[PDB]
RNA sequence: UUGACAUUGUGAAG
RNA sequence: GUUCUUUGUAAAGUGCCUUCGAAGAGUCGAGUUGUUUGGGAAUGCAGCUCUAAGUGGGUGGUAAAUUCCAUCUAAAGCUAA
RNA sequence: CUUAGUAACGGCGAGUGAAGCGGCAAAAGCUCAAAUUUGAAAUCUGGUACCUUCGGUGCCCGAGUUGUAAUUUGGAGAGGG
């Protein structure tokens, strides 16, 4: 079908056709609220491969997030400590802007579950994202065998605990020697390696 | 047990064995290996030469399994044969009936020649061997077979 | 804090280690609960042996490659050579691994023999529901043990061709060292 | 591909009887198909060329392929990706005006 | 505070 | 263990021949800054800039050019002990 | 459990410091996107009447072709014979 063409055309972001479309759309988004409902996905092909379905119970929201670093919120720049901790301006937030977008949408619609999100646009000040949401109370979802797993109480506020795709990337949840510190949770690994184990018959 | 310690003997002696002049303070001289080059230099230069500095070249991601090679000397070679069979082979030193010893199956990597073996032909299978070890095996009528 | 002739110590206790001390007081308690769990599981699951059939594989690394052990599961080719499908094998008590490959004929033949022996020593009750009563054997690994393959006979004849084993190792080591330079020297001419 | 049978050398290791496993379909992941080649060619004629791709075409014609590879390395990442991009631009040049 | 890049498009001349 | 329904010109598995075999983009990757790691010409994470490919791509613990080999299949998801 | 206070990091000072293999406990596997059902949107929320009521049937609006079912997830698999 047409989904194959959409995937390949989306990759030519600096072509003349897409540069025109991204300029007119970035203006339209900026005129709306920071968070607002979207009637339909602007990238239907991208939504499908992230788990979106065109049925009642699936919701799309659009959100813009300020770009740049994270200035340390200290009064007048004083840190009251050793010079190794006196940095103020060149500090970076450990979670991505995509993660921040999902969190604020999640609080706005607390009756829904965050599934995934994707990049749509950006400018000098903002990055724009569209978040995919699933209603766990709708009977179309609770009776759907492929999606009723999200109705379980263990999946409440996935984006808050970093259980989404962007959350697992920032947690370093991968396999291999490159992720020894964060294979199964950084803090749990630190607890295991800093625990003194004593048996009844001392070894 | 606490009843056999010198603490029980020091009861009623004021200083508890630490002296009146010097006393028992918290950390006179520092903590741990502090002052190893300034006020503990003499105790480091003797009893521990070579502590300060670096010598060789680094090796990133060292795996100790690559260097596994236990050594076996010829004076211990016949211990690999079970004791109930050593006597018959020793007294039946001959060709076409030479016992076969799998050194790798016993968990050794290289054969070294230190002692003296009986003048009996033996078939020795190993991954590595020293030059002297092979000569003594052949001098007794045996052979060395390389395996992997 | 350095005095006398004593070894250098490296005790790592400069953190809040007393907050993370784990004493295994319940070692005896956990053993009882594990035995209770195995007893309850066996009575509940089926008269089946409570564990799946495992293949025989060669241990990796030059340090351990002299021994065989129990692997994850039988390969798709090994399962196919035994005369059944992978989907049916999983429901009959045979572990199946899809990512292990077959490169050695001796390991492949040994694993196929295990599957053939296993099929001849089990009774598959029909789905009809009759299920004639049978005694439960608690272990399938003990029923089919893994044995180290034999390597050589106890005694043979001495066969010396005059070449030194030490000399052979030295030549093989030297020839590998200078292979690259000799190819370059021959390439330039 | 036969090992020597001794613990050291080029083809060191024990000799065992060899088997060839069936090829795994996952080893052909990056293989072009008839459908995918049709789509990519059609999208190329629709979308046109990127601004940096136009600069590489100018450099090839006026300054030579060697310098275009140097510029392509800076825009792209590795040096091996520069070769593929410069080679791709040559095919575009050979058909745009040369034929 | 100063420079570079991004935001950043359209027309002409020296 | 018994008992009421036949689900169904339904569903599933297996042999041989031929043609095919769609597999995730501001993402991978690169530069730079900060932080972090035992990871040391840079372990992971994040900001900004640049920005891919399809016999391709990642990895192979010393930076680079050239020729091979080995091993997996990222950028979507669920799951008891 | 061990590897191991080891490889490595560190005014290479004070100090810091994993991982592969090996034995064991427990063991379980999997599914979406990307394909024309096209001789038939075959899919679903809700309303309403009734019934054998953690639901079912009939009827009626609505959702949905800017894609809801069946079929296939790389171990493969699919269209024909
Ligand atoms: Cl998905
Ligand atoms: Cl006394
Ligand atoms: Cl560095
Ligand atoms: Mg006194
Ligand atoms: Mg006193
Ligand atoms: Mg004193
Ligand atoms: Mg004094
Ligand atoms: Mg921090
Ligand atoms: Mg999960
Ligand atoms: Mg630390």
């Amino acid at each position: 079908g047409a989904y194959k063409y959409l995937e390949e055309l989306q990759r030519k972001k600096q072509s003349d056709v897409l540069r025109f479309l991204q300029r007119v759309r970035v203006w339209e988004y900026r005129q709306k609220n920071v968070i607002h409902r979207a009637a339909r996905p602007t990238r239907p092909d991208k939504a499908r491969r992230l788990g979106y379905k065109a049925k009642q119970g699936f919701v799309i929201y659009r959100v813009r997030v300020r770009r740049g670093n994270r200035k340390r919120p200290v009064p007048k720049g004083a840190t009251y400590g050793k010079p190794t901790n006196q940095g103020v301006n060149e500090l970076k937030y450990q979670r991505s802007l995509r993660a921040t977008a999902e969190e604020r949408v999640g609080r706005r619609a607390a009756n829904l579950r965050v599934l995934n999100s994707y990049w749509v646009n950006q400018d000098s000040t903002y990055k724009y994202f569209e978040v995919i949401l699933v209603d766990p109370q709708h009977k179309a979802i609770r009776r759907d065998a492929r999606y009723n797993w999200i109705c379980d109480p263990v999946h409440k506020h996935r984006e808050a605990r970093g259980l989404t795709a962007t959350g697992k990337k920032s947690r370093g949840i991968n396999k291999g020697h490159k992720f020894n510190n964060t294979k199964a949770g950084r803090r749990k690994t630190w607890k295991r390696q800093n625990t003194l184990s004593l048996w009844r018959y001392r070894k | 047990p606490s009843r056999f310690t010198k603490t029980r003997k020091h009861r009623g002696h004021v200083s508890a064995g630490k002296g009146r002049i010097g006393k028992h303070r918290k950390h006179p001289g520092g903590r741990g290996m502090a002052g190893g080059q300034h006020h503990h230099r003499i105790n480091m230069d003797k009893y521990h030469p070579g502590y300060f500095g670096k010598v060789g070249m680094r090796y990133f991601h060292k795996q100790q399994a690559h260097f596994w090679k236990p050594v076996l000397n010829l004076d211990k070679l016949w211990t690999l044969i079970p004791e109930d069979k050593r006597d018959q082979y020793l007294k039946s030193a001959s060709k076409e009936t030479a016992p076969v010893i799998d050194t790798l199956a016993a968990g050794y990597g290289k054969i070294l020649g230190k002692g003296r073996i009986p003048n009996v032909p033996v078939i020795v299978k190993a991954r590595f061997v020293s030059k002297l070890a092979e000569e003594k095996i052949r001098a007794a009528g045996g052979v060395v077979e390389l395996i992997a | 804090a350095i005095s006398k002739n004593l070894p250098i110590l490296k005790n790592h206790f400069r953190k809040h280690w007393q907050e993370r001390v784990k004493v295994h007081f319940d070692q005896a308690g956990k053993k009882v609960s594990r035995r209770n769990a195995r007893a309850t599981r066996a009575a509940k699951i089926a008269p089946r042996p409570l564990d799946l059939l495992r293949p025989v594989v060669r241990a990796p690394t030059v340090k351990y490659n002299r021994k065989v052990r129990a692997g994850r599961g039988f390969t798709l080719a090994e399962v196919k050579a035994a005369g059944l499908t992978a989907a049916y094998a999983r429901t009959i008590g045979i572990a199946v691994d899809h990512r292990r490959q077959n490169r050695n004929q001796e390991i492949f033949d040994a694993n196929v023999q295990r599957l053939k022996e296993y099929q001849s020593k089990i009774i598959v009750f029909p789905r009809n529901g009759k299920a004639p009563e049978a005694e439960q054997v608690l272990s399938a690994a003990a029923t089919f043990p893994i044995a180290q393959p034999a390597t050589d006979v106890e005694a043979r004849a001495v066969q010396d061709n005059g070449e030194s084993a030490f000399r052979t190792l030295r030549l093989a080591r030297s020839e590998k060292k200078f292979r690259g330079i000799r190819e370059k020297r021959a390439r330039e001419k | 591909t036969v090992k020597t049978g001794i613990a050291i050398g080029l083809n060191k290791g024990k000799k065992v009887t060899s088997m060839t496993p069936a090829p795994k379909i996952s080893y052909k992941k990056g293989a072009a198909s008839n459908r995918t080649k049709f789509v990519r060619s059609l999208v190329r004629e629709i979308a046109g060329l990127s601004p940096y791709e136009r600069r590489l075409i100018d450099l090839i014609r006026n300054s030579g392929e060697k310098r275009a590879r140097k510029v392509a390395k800076k825009r792209l990442g590795s040096f091996t990706r520069a070769k593929a991009k410069v080679e791709e631009m040559n095919n575009i040049i050979a058909a745009s005006r040369r034929h």
